């Protein structure tokens, strides 16, 4: 799959 | 549960995608076929208790889907354990992976050329009308990519993986601000900034997926950690385009990332804009020509 198309970050 | 379909139907053949993923047989589950192969997805015996959910949600979300360009649901095991969620099958997998695959030197090249130009626009157009489609059933998505558009048999393009998918109906966002593991390369500059997502943050990574088709799925922002992209694209950073990238999508990706989501199109706009350079079918299919789009 693709788990490095996500990262921790923060938003908002 | 009109959606709930019996056990002993699904035979599960091979592991398609890591909750793992399967492609399967399931028999009697679309009328005129005895049996039909189909993807199956189930969840982790080691899932947290919000992947659950998420799961469960999920599948629900799914039910109420009805659209050419939208993979379609077919069916739930519940009865028992473990809880299956029958879907149509996309015999060639996701777009990442495909894209990957048309590309010059890689292993698994199928033999056939990169898309074209009218291949591109009709890639776009599916994407488009499946995401008008979503939108005006009221919700949003949160997590167009490439990697969550599927491929059929005929290279149909559709709208998949609805885990992030959040209804809209009473207000036209949602909202969630703090700190998750994000597709942070996927996200509008308000969504990073303000925890808002709307059909036009989706339509910010609509521009990331016509990035991704005339780009063969390259990683955005290469060189780039998540934190900087975060940074750099609150501040008014986005993709460049990729080496001979069609001028025609270049002018709808730049349409795409207008850092006031006032002023990025909808995806009835682009549906519109490129309904006179699609295959035939396309009418007899699309959200866009349907009764429905009223
Ligand atoms: N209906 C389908 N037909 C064929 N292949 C599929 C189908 N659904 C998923 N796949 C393959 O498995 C991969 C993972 O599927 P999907 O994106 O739905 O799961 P996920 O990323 O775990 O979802 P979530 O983000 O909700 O956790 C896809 O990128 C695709 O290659
Ligand atoms: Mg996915």
């Amino acid at each position: 799959p693709y788990p490095e198309d996500y990262g921790d970050i923060e938003i908002g | 549960d009109e959606w709930e379909v019996s056990r002993e139907k699904i035979t599960l053949l091979r592991e398609l995608g890591q909750g793992m993923v399967y492609e399967g047989n399931a028999r009697d589950i679309i009328k005129g076929e005895a049996e039909t192969r189909v993807a199956v997805k189930t969840v982790n015996e080691s899932a947290s208790l919000r992947e659950r959910i998420e799961f469960l949600n999920e599948a629900s979300v799914m039910k109420g889907f009805t659209c050419h360009h939208v993979v379609r649901l077919l069916g739930v095991v519940s009865k028992g354990q473990p809880t299956l969620v029958v879907m149509e099958l996309m015999a060639h997998g996701d777009l990442k992976s495909y894209l990957r695959s048309l590309r010059p030197e890689a292993e698994n090249n199928p033999g056939r050329p990169p898309p074209t130009l009218q291949e591109m626009i009709q890639m776009a157009a599916e994407i488009a009308d499946g995401m008008a489609y979503l939108n005006a059933k009221k919700f949003v998505h949160r997590d167009l990519a490439a990697r969550n558009c599927m491929v059929a048999h005929d290279f149909t393009v559709k709208i998949g993986d609805f885990g992030m998918t959040r209804d809209i109906y009473e207000t036209d966002y949602y909202r969630k601000g703090g700190k998750g593991l994000l597709p942070v390369r996927w996200m509008a500059p308000e969504s990073l900034k303000d925890g808002v997502f709307t059909t036009s943050s989706d339509m910010w990574s609509f521009g990331v997926v016509l990035w991704e088709i005339t780009s063969l799925a390259e990683q955005p922002y290469q060189g780039l950690s998540n934190e900087q992209v975060l940074k750099f694209v609150m501040d008014g950073g986005y993709l460049d385009q990729p080496d001979n990238c069609p001028e025609r999508v270049t002018d709808l990706m730049r349409m795409c990332w207008q850092f006031n989501p006032n002023m990025r199109p909808t995806f009835l706009e682009i549906v519109n804009l490129l309904k006179d350079d699609l295959h035939p079918s396309f009418p007899e299919v699309s959200f866009f020509h349907s009764e429905e789009n009223k």
